[PDB]
């Protein structure tokens, strides 16, 4: 589905006690939709339980660089106490990265192997074309990580 | 420089970058014709004044698979006989002066599920219609402001509505008259908030624009 | 071919102190591209570390590598280039930083119909377990018990991948050859996160 | 006239002692459930003369409704409340289930008074807040869903303090507890 669909279904979903999910916004132009209301277009929340869940349990980070991002999870598997997500939704890496034949294959894996490296179910949007190179590396690294 | 962008990297809640669900106070036709039918799909705040001491004809048609937390001071709409199969009661000690009924309201703000179970409610997955406090004037002897204040972040958070009711102004003169815009004594920084007043006169309704 | 590539690296060492010989010469012809000499001097030529997360050092190498073990490491191979960032090593999943691994992994793909999944063309999937080998080089972890994984060496591999490979995927003592024996791998324990980080500072940008 | 069928607050005009009493025997002679009346007085006169001729002390069966009536007497809202406050405990004791059922019926006389008296160590304002906190909690009290401890009040008031009421056939006590606080009447 589309972003702001599993976006949506996760702050409202039922209450095991709840998912605490983290995502990450990747890129300017991410930064902008989702800072400047792009977004509230298209997620709402009704529910007490989902109020809830849009304030206590669903958090948001910008990160403007590839290289930040990959230091970033390098930060978050370094500690042993620090905050536990259920789920983690990484949204615009695509737009980041461009992108010659040799040098997006290392950026990606080295990438696509921190994030899925994480304890969580670890999901991108928008999903890339799935013949495209970065479609197959998910796939790939997803197999040898699973 | 990089390891100084990771150190002020900022984590922030999704509620700032989405809205909740507003809930808006339909009327029934009793009480209809005091405003624009633009004016009425904006309603988040009402007040009813009323002589009664039981909830008027219209009052219950205001209130009556979503919930609807009734905060019961009088305990009248709480009593086994007249519970509705969609509302959520509070009845209790603590809530009879305005200083209990604010530490509630926060408590439903502040933490909904702790308030919430207070109420016999232990399953969260619902809409909150709105909120109903009946009724305020027994509140103050011996604030009101706070009341509003935190009633209106229970409706940017929960998206629910609100409704009051007090008594109009006889009530106030006391036992034997011996305690003597609104007819009502609720200061005007409570009752500006609110969207919609309305009197009930001995058998109709009237707008308050005062 | 027929060869269990795991022991022939524990060949390359008796005890001793020397590399023998006669391994030597076989593992040559084994590889192409020069792979087994540059495996070879990278070994010796102590830009090869190890670093992790903090009861000995050897002992907790030997732990995980040699036998539930879940360790933070890092295999870093350090560029006399010097302008040139570090090389990130993943042996458990067999992928490397390196140049010439993204060179072979590119030329993968264009060999490749791009219909085809990656995990066909570069792993050998074996279900049935009388087939199982007790090779360790160039092995994945399939997350199974009723399958072994090994990546296709033949159509990517580089010289740090191999180089780690002789180091941790043969006998213990190939291990402590290089690194209790003499220091021409590092091991570096680090107690403190930025300096963890740190590492990590220039792998990409 | 039968505690399961009483509002949490019952006012009671001028009520007839042939009535009262054969109300209370009715009720606090009931089987399997220990029902309990507290009377509680301003000027101390409960109907004891037709009480004895009705009930009997001597009878063996009528020992135990002696044994559940309590006769108190209070001059003003400030002691009223600190009836109430034991009520609630014995109502909280009664509720962990450390039994019978419990069911007090609180009988309030010349509450106005009550009132009166109040009215003159403190101020109406004080007065009006010491009857509020009293009713709404007495109401609150009455409409606790436990079933192991209930209770009812009634206030009885002579009918010609009530006299608003007999129009619809200064504003006194009986009168504004009538509209404000009392959920039916007689
Ligand atoms: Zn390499």
């Amino acid at each position: 589905m589309q972003f702001e669909e599993r976006l949506q279904q996760l702050v409202e979903s039922d209450w095991s006690l709840s998912p605490n999910v983290l995502v990450i916004v990747l890129g300017d132009t991410a930064r902008k939709y989702v800072e400047l209301g792009g977004l509230k277009e298209h997620v709402t929340t009704n529910t007490v339980a989902g109020h809830v869940a849009s304030r206590e349990r669903v958090s948001v980070v910008f990160l403007g660089r590839v290289k930040y991002l990959y230091m970033y999870l390098t930060r978050m598997q370094a500690q042993a106490n620090g905050p536990q997500y259920s789920n983690v939704l990484v949204y615009g890496l695509w737009d980041l990265t461009a992108q010659d034949g040799p040098q997006q294959l290392r950026l990606l894996s080295l990438v696509l192997r921190q994030c899925l490296s994480l304890p969580s179910k670890v999901e991108f949007y928008p999903e890339p074309p799935s013949s495209s190179v970065p479609a197959r590396l998910l796939r790939f690294w997803d197999h040898i990580i699973r | 420089g990089s390891m100084e962008v990771l150190k002020n990297i900022r984590i922030y809640p999704l509620s700032n970058f989405i809205t909740s669900t507003k809930n808006y106070i339909n009327l029934p036709n009793e009480l209809r014709n005091l405003i624009s039918e633009e004016q009425e799909s904006k309603l988040g705040f009402l007040h009813i004044i009323e002589s009664d001491f039981k909830p008027s004809v219209a009052l219950q048609k205001l209130v009556n698979d979503e919930k609807i937390l009734i905060i019961d001071i009088v305990s009248i709409w709480s009593q086994q006989k007249q519970r509705q199969h969609g509302a959520i009661y509070m009845n209790s000690l603590s809530c009879i002066n305005i200083t209990g009924l604010i530490v509630f309201l926060e408590l439903l703000y502040d933490s909904p599920m702790d308030a919430l179970r207070r109420c016999q409610v232990d399953n969260f997955n619902f809409q909150l219609r709105g909120i109903v406090i009946d009724n305020l004037s027994f509140l103050n002897f011996e604030k009101f402001e706070k009341l509003f204040k935190i009633l209106r972040k229970l409706r940017e958070f929960l998206g629910c509505w609100i409704i009051t009711k007090s008594f109009p102004t006889d009530f106030y003169n006391g036992i034997e008259n011996t305690l003597v815009l609104y007819p009502t004594k609720l200061p005007d920084s409570y009752m500006k908030g609110m969207d919609l007043i309305i009197y009930r006169e001995v058998p109709q309704y009237r707008r308050i624009a005062a | 071919d027929v060869i269990e590539y795991s022991k022939l690296f524990a060949k390359l060492v008796n005890t001793d102190t020397k590399l023998d010989d006669t391994i030597a010469s076989f593992l040559y012809y084994m590889f192409p591209r020069e792979l087994f000499i540059r495996a070879i001097s990278l070994l010796e030529s102590s830009d090869m570390f190890i670093y992790i997360l903090d009861t000995s050092l050897i002992d907790v190498l030997v732990d995980e590598f040699y036998k539930n073990s879940l360790l933070e490491y890092r295999l870093i191979v350090k560029d006399t280039n010097d302008g040139a960032p570090p090389i990130l090593v993943d042996i458990a999943h067999w992928f490397c930083s390196c140049e010439e691994f993204c060179k072979y992994f590119h030329e993968a793909l264009e060999k490749t119909d791009e219909k085809e999944e990656l995990h066909d063309v570069l792993i050998n999937e074996v279900d049935d377990h009388l087939q199982f080998s007790d090779d360790r080089f160039a092995q994945l972890d399939p997350h199974s018990l009723s399958k072994q994984w090994y990546f296709k060496f033949d159509k990517v591999c580089c010289s740090h991948l191999l180089a780690f490979s002789i180091l941790l995927r043969s006998s213990i003592n190939v291990l402590k050859f290089f690194t209790v024996n003499s220091n021409k791998v590092f091991v570096i324990a680090i107690d403190n996160i930025d300096e963890w980080l740190n590492l990590h500072i220039n792998i990409v940008e | 006239m039968e505690y399961e069928d009483l509002e949490l607050i019952t006012i009671w005009p001028s009520p007839t002692k042939n009535k009262l009493c054969q109300f209370i025997k009715q009720n606090l002679s009931k089987e399997h459930v220990v029902t309990q009346l507290f009377f509680i007085d301003a000027t101390s006169s409960f109907p004891l003369s037709q009480f004895q001729k009705l009930v009997p002390p001597t009878l063996p069966e009528n020992v135990r409704i002696y044994e559940n009536i309590r006769i108190n007497t209070c001059l003003d809202l400030e002691e009223l409340s600190a009836i109430t406050v034991k009520l609630l405990q014995i109502l909280s004791m009664n509720k962990i289930n450390a039994t019978e059922p419990l069911k007090i019926i609180l009988y309030i006389n010349g509450l106005e008074v009550m009132f009166r008296n109040s009215q003159f160590k403190s101020s109406p304002q004080r007065s009006h807040e010491l009857l509020r906190d009293t009713l709404l909690k007495l109401r609150v009290m009455g409409n606790d869903e436990n079933e192991n401890a209930s209770i009812r009040t009634l206030l009885e008031f002579p009918k010609e303090q009530l006299l608003d009421y007999y129009l619809k056939k200064g504003d006194s006590l009986a009168e504004y507890i009538w509209k404000y606080y009392a959920d039916s009447l007689f």
